[PDB]
């Protein structure tokens, strides 16, 4: 497996987890 | 044919709910839309007959904006929180229907959110786990 074209995939799912932090 | 018609008229009134509930909180005016709507529409976003027409139809747009902050930055009401994330566990949804509609995004949200119930935190992380196994087939 390329661990790093996964992680690609996975970015483009569920981005960094910096889409929402305007609300804390 | 019916089942296109059927998904694209819930689609709208999704739309139209939650554009409702958003110009009303920012005029200051109750948004109790989605709150007066959510287990009807729940009921039939739970139809595996309508399922795939409504995945194509791009519902998890609706749902993942259902699920987004206000305006004001206020989270919808967790009746709402608990029973969408209840309805996309249901869901046979794939790599493509994640990436064109970005709902992981707000799915990964609530399983971080240091507010959210520690319930509702749990079922977005395994909905999030679900859907990782998409990343590797």
């Amino acid at each position: 497996i390329d661990y790093g074209d996964r992680d690609s995939l996975f970015f483009e799912i569920f981005g960094t987890g910096e889409e929402y932090r305007y609300v804390l | 044919g019916t089942v296109l018609e059927i998904s694209r008229s819930l689609k709208k009134r999704m739309q139209d709910i939650l554009k409702k509930d958003n110009a009303n909180n920012l005029e200051g005016r109750p948004a109790t839309g989605k709150i007066e709507n959510v287990e009807e529409i729940s009921d039939i976003l739970m139809s595996k007959a309508l399922q795939e027409s409504l995945l194509d139809e791009g519902i998890l747009d609706e749902i993942k904006g259902w699920l987004e902050p206000l305006p004001d930055k206020s989270m919808p009401n967790i009746k709402i929180r608990k029973r969408l994330l209840d309805v996309l566990k249901t869901m046979k949804i794939h790599k493509e229907h994640l990436v064109t509609s970005g709902v992981g995004k707000i799915v990964y949200f609530y399983s971080i959110n240091p507010k959210e119930s520690k319930e509702v935190r749990a079922s977005a992380k395994a909905l999030v786990q679900k859907w990782t196994n998409e990343v590797f087939k």
